């Protein structure tokens, strides 16, 4: 932490910056979009925007 | 971020 996640679900880039991600894989967040439907975050396979309520924070 | 909505959960 104090930004640590785990990824709930699977998720696939539909591009737009947004970063695939794969259900039990931890990311780094960053932060939010303007209304927090969006989420800017890091993995070990990049940096980009996944669905909000497809992470939750671990650890 | 998009300007269109991420999919719902699941």
């Amino acid at each position: 932490d104090p930004n640590l996640f785990v990824a709930l679900y699977d998720f696939v880039a539909s591009g737009d910056n947004t970063l695939s991600i794969t259900k039990g894989e931890k990311l780094r967040v960053l932060g939010y979009n303007h209304n927090g439907e969006w989420c800017e975050a890091q993995t070990k396979n990049g940096q980009g925007w996944v669905p909000s309520n497809y992470i939750t924070p671990v650890n | 971020a998009p300007t269109y909505p991420p999919p719902p959960p699941p």
